[PDB]
RNA sequence: CUCAACACGGGGAAACUCACCAGGUCCAGACACAAUAAGGAUUGACAGAUUGAGAGCUCUUUCUUGAUUUUGUGGGUGGUGGUG
């Protein structure tokens, strides 16, 4: 059982990316209101073309990218993406509850502290 | 090569620069002056900015 | 005759007041109603740079000033004498514009 | 510079036509304001002329100042024109 | 000797260089002929295998309003007749490179030193 | 900064050198003396019957254009 | 780096600034000499691979370009590189 804001997960995939934004938060609504010439087709063509590689078995091939500033839409559900942290691409499988989030939220850009305790 | 100078420069310190030395630090753009802090101080007299009080 | 207006703007007091004096002197050489020089408030243009290049030292500040003095005289004259009086009193440092109506 | 030959012709003729070029120190400046060619071409064509002579350059306040010398006016004739034509302000 | 002994083709070609009408090299000229802006072709005495011989005048002897050709001797000395090779500091020429097709599109030119070439073609 | 490591595979690789083939301008020649078009001309009004359309695999591509003239056949 | 460093470098850096890090292009290497080279010095590119990438980067392919380039030898130029 999973729904985003009242619409079911099987209603998510059978729904265009325009109708998803119409119930998104204000940042997501604003970005794609002025999202003309954002060049979204180069990355998204490589995602559906990678889903045809795996017929029924395990997760598709990773599609590595630099666009950390790209909002996750329901058409991305099930794909795996390597998100550039600044030096390295990190594969992260797009879970259905990742909607409305930026890709940079899932690839940390720093190794945190480990203050002392060399061990 | 169509990516050579493609990043936009329309606001912020990357677009504007000094008209005497082309620096981005310490710019004075009051009354459309567009001269750095250090360059303006050397030729404030020629522009007509004197120091009274 | 026609209603005219002459506006004077400069950064030099001594070079501006005598130009307006020549304007009014030519105005009652051949008499016509003056609406004489109405001095606008002087504008002080302040630029406050720090003092230096690099920030070493006591944080000392300078201020530089340019002073803009502005004067307008509202005359009326026949069309002939307008051009000559607008062309004789031309002096460096003083910017003169003449509004037709 | 690659600088295709129909753009040397625009640059060299205009230097013959007036004798001066100023041209705005800014590379990749996208169609220089006087000549119909790129501003990078104008700056780099006359650097080639200067190193061999033929023109003297002055730089001030992010602007160049190109002056055609007497060894360059004679050379630029057979490049573009016929004789008995005066490039510079020598024409009275 | 007296006036000229086939000496007039240079001043035909010198006035063709200065008005950018001379398409030296085959590939500009062979593509100039196929679209009909060639007015004179002067190719070669001899090449290897006769590979480009019938290709050039095949485009010239086509029976639509144009048969231009004369002939020329060995192409190594045609380089001076083209723009190839500078003065090279009071030498004969520079290190001249090859030749063997030069074609004029337009002369931008004038009287007898050019004119008597066309009577050599319009008449025999 | 002391030196460079170049962790990228050791690529001082450069472009193709505008690949130098032999003489190539050939329509075809029959005996005495005619010539007919092969690698046919373009439909561009600004290509005045002087350009050769390369046929790679099910493509016709012009080089007078910077990028793209596709009269595919 | 005491007064005479520490809301100071007008230093409120999301990109740009930017000098730092992981990576990709380009020459913007003038001129002179020598070589290649009009049987083409060289330049650019559709689609695919490839790539963060609609960078012809590089490769597959075969068109275009034409003497400005390329290669080598000297230099030239640039540097928020060093030395206050």
């Amino acid at each position: 059982t999973h729904s985003y804001r009242g619409v079911d997960l099987e209603k998510l995939l059978e729904m265009s990316t325009e109708d998803f934004v119409k119930l998104a938060p204000a940042r997501v609504r604003r970005r794609f209101a002025r999202g003309m010439t954002s060049k979204p087709a180069g990355f998204m063509k490589k995602l559906r073309a990678a889903k045809l590689a795996a017929p029924e078995n395990e997760k598709p091939a990773p599609v590595r990218t630099h666009m950390r500033n790209m909002i996750i839409v329901p058409e991305m559900i099930g794909s795996v993406v390597g998100i550039y942290n600044g030096k390295a691409f990190n594969q992260v499988e797009i879970r259905p509850e990742m909607l409305g989030h930026y890709l940079g939220e899932f690839s940390i850009t720093y190794t945190p502290v480990r203050h002392g305790r060399a061990g | 090569e169509n990516v050579w100078f493609s990043h936009p420069r329309r606001y912020g310190k990357g677009s504007r620069q000094c008209r005497v030395c082309s620096s981005h630090t310490g710019l004075i753009r009051k009354y459309g002056l567009n001269i750095c802090r250090q360059c303006f101080r050397e030729k404030a007299n020629d522009i007509g900015f004197n120091k009274f009080r | 005759i026609i209603k005219i207006r002459i506006t004077l703007t400069s950064t030099k007091v001594k070079q501006l007041e005598n130009v307006s004096s020549n304007i009014v002197k030519n105005a009652e050489q051949h008499n016509l109603v003056k609406k004489g020089p109405v001095r606008l408030p002087t504008k002080v243009l302040k630029i406050s740079t720090r003092k230096t290049p690099n920030g070493e030292g006591s944080k000392t500040w300078e201020t530089y000033e340019m002073r803009i003095h502005k004067r307008y005289i509202d005359l009326e004259a026949p069309v002939q004498i307008v051009k000559r009086i607008t062309q004789i009193t031309i002096e460096p440092g003083v910017d003169v514009e003449v509004v037709v109506a | 510079m690659l600088m295709p030959k129909e753009d040397r012709n625009k640059i060299h003729q205009y230097l013959f036509q007036e004798g001066v070029v100023v041209a705005k120190k800014d590379f990749n400046q996208a169609k220089h304001e006087e000549i119909d060619t790129k501003n990078l071409y104008v700056i780099k064509a006359l650097q080639s002329l200067t190193s061999k002579g033929y023109v003297k350059t002055q730089f001030s306040w992010q602007y160049y100042y190109y002056t055609l010398t007497e060894e360059g006016v004679e050379y630029l004739r057979e490049y573009l024109n016929l004789p008995e034509h005066i490039v510079p302000g020598t024409y009275i | 000797a007296e006036v000229t002994i086939e000496d007039a083709l240079k001043v035909v070609l010198r006035t063709a260089l200065v008005h950018d009408g001379l398409a030296r090299g085959l590939r500009e000229s062979t593509k100039a002929l196929t679209r009909g802006e060639a007015l004179l072709v002067v190719l070669v005495s001899s090449v290897t295998e006769a590979n480009i011989i019938k290709l050039v005048e095949g485009l010239a002897n086509d029976p639509e309003n144009k048969v231009p050709l004369i002939k020329v001797a060995d192409a190594k000395q045609l380089g001076e007749w083209a723009g190839l090779g500078k003065i090279d500091r009071e030498g004969n020429a520079r290190k001249v490179v090859g030749a063997s097709v030069v074609v004029v599109k337009n002369w931008g030119a004038e009287t007898d030193e050019l004119s008597m070439i066309m009577e050599h073609f319009s008449q025999q | 900064r002391k030196k460079k490591v170049y962790t990228t595979p050791k690529k001082i690789k450069h472009k193709h050198k505008a690949v130098k083939l032999a003489v190539l301008s050939y329509y075809k020649v029959d005996a005495e003396g005619k010539v007919t078009k092969l690698r046919r001309e373009c439909s561009n009004p600004t290509c005045g019957a002087g350009v050769f359309l390369a046929n790679h695999k099910d493509r016709l591509y012009c080089g007078k254009c910077h990028s793209v003239y596709k009269v595919n056949a």
